[PDB]
């Protein structure tokens, strides 16, 4: 049978903003993570349902890769039940999440000189977010009464802002790339197994 | 160019009512906000209330009681009715704008109450 | 109801030099702090909004600065048309507040 493509995901070359999360439903495959938890190359592997030695030994029916990158330093808040800036305006975690959050230092391959500003994030919003929901647009927030069309002048400003992700910052302040990996188990027979 | 035509200062009583006016001059009041303040002699300002143009509006700490406002875009004139008690104040009517910041405003209603 | 209160009601500074107004919020109020300026005679002329962003076409001897506390606004230099009432606005919580400070020469 088929390998699943975890190579084209956790081995993939650009991920996109947290406020703009990419997912990727891996099915009608089979393959492995206790290479992954063997790998030992990640820097924080929590799999807040099934324990990572014994998922090998299961088959799964919703797998959903979910890839973006984060600050080192905001890794907490990828967690159910979590406040913070990350999981209240950009991306919640349920409080009945049943999988794996892989999180690894990823300085080298995103932190440039002038740093990359292609990694936004939203910090502003009305309210916050029912779990694995995401909000794309980029309108430019309206807090006064007038509409301002855009422009970010008085009452008005941008609800998106960016990282400075450098290699002069600290280790809590350089990037960290994030897959969070989601194995439900509903009214379906498995696609994906070990 | 842009002003604002206000309504004359009245002449109310203690527990009375009264009701302002602003007629827009320059600008298009059909889909600015309107503000409502109100610079008492012998104070100094106190914000009193905000308009939208889509008929949301939001109020001040004690004139939410007797004060009820509106934005007549047929005649492009923002007015409010208001009750009287502690009021005399003179009301500017300023109007807003993402760029300029609310640079025009009204002119002064002097209302008393007595 | 946020509340605001400017500590120096009133000073008395003179002319060519350096002085500065600072608001108090009673609770939290981020960053969008306005200073108005009004002198007897005119209307209010909103100086600065977002406590930073020094709004155009006014001169550069007014500088705002602040953070979610307290705030402060600095008047590097005077030339004397710059002497009037300084007041400053609330606008995170809707409810917008002001507050209470003027200006006078030795
Ligand atoms: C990604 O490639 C690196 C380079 O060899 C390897 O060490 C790592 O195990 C790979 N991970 C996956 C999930 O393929």
């Amino acid at each position: 049978t088929n390998l699943c493509p975890f190579g084209e995901v956790f081995n993939a070359t650009r991920f996109a903003s947290v406020y703009a999360w990419n997912r990727k439903r891996i099915s009608n495959c089979v393959a492995d993570y206790s290479v992954l938890y063997n790998s030992a190359s990640f820097s924080t592997f929590k799999c807040y349902g099934v324990s990572p030695t014994k998922l090998n030994d299961l088959c799964f029916t919703n797998v959903y890769a979910d890839s973006f990158v984060i600050r080192g330093d905001e890794v907490r808040q990828i967690a159910p039940g979590q406040t913070g800036k990350i999981a209240d305006y950009n991306y919640k975690l349920p409080d009945d999440f049943t999988g794996c959050v892989i999180a690894w230092n990823s300085n080298n391959l995103d932190s440039k000189v002038g740093g990359n500003y292609n990694y936004l994030y939203r910090l502003f919003r009305k309210s916050n977010l029912k779990p694995f929901e995401r909000d794309i647009s980029t309108e430019i927030y309206q807090a006064g009464s007038t509409p301002c069309n855009g422009v970010e002048g008085f009452n008005c400003y941008f609800p998106l802002q960016s990282y400075g992700f450098q290699p002069t910052n600290g280790v809590g302040y350089q990037p960290y790339r994030v897959v969070v990996l989601s194995f439900e188990l509903l009214h379906a027979p498995a696609t994906v197994c070990g | 160019q842009v002003q604002l035509v206000e309504s004359g200062g009245g002449v109310v009583q203690p527990g009375r009512s009264l009701r302002l006016s602003c007629a827009a001059s320059g600008f298009i009041f059909s889909s600015y906000g309107m503000h409502w303040v109100r610079q008492a002699p012998g104070k100094g300002l106190e914000w009193v209330a905000v308009i939208w143009f889509d008929g949301s509006n939001k109020y001040y700490a004690d004139s939410v009681k007797g004060r009820f406002t509106i934005s007549r875009d047929n005649s492009k004139n923002t007015l409010y009715l208001q009750m009287n008690s502690e009021d005399t104040a003179v009301y500017y009517c300023a109007r807003e704008t993402v760029s300029y910041g609310m640079d025009v405003w009204g002119q002064g209603t002097t209302v008393t109450v007595s | 109801n946020i509340q605001m209160t400017q500590s120096p009601s009133a000073m008395s500074a003179s002319v060519g030099d350096r002085v500065t107004i600072t608001c108090r919020a009673r609770q939290g109020i981020s960053n969008y702090l306005a200073w108005f300026q009004q002198k007897p005679g005119k209307v209010p002329k909103h100086l600065i909004y977002a406590a930073s962003s020094l709004l155009s076409g006014v001169p550069s001897r007014f500088s705002g600065s602040g953070s979610e506390t307290e705030f402060t606004l600095t008047i590097s230099s005077l030339q004397p048309e710059d002497f009037a009432t300084y007041y400053c606005l609330q606008h995170n919580s809707y409810p917008y507040t002001f507050g209470q400070g003027t200006k006078l020469e030795i």
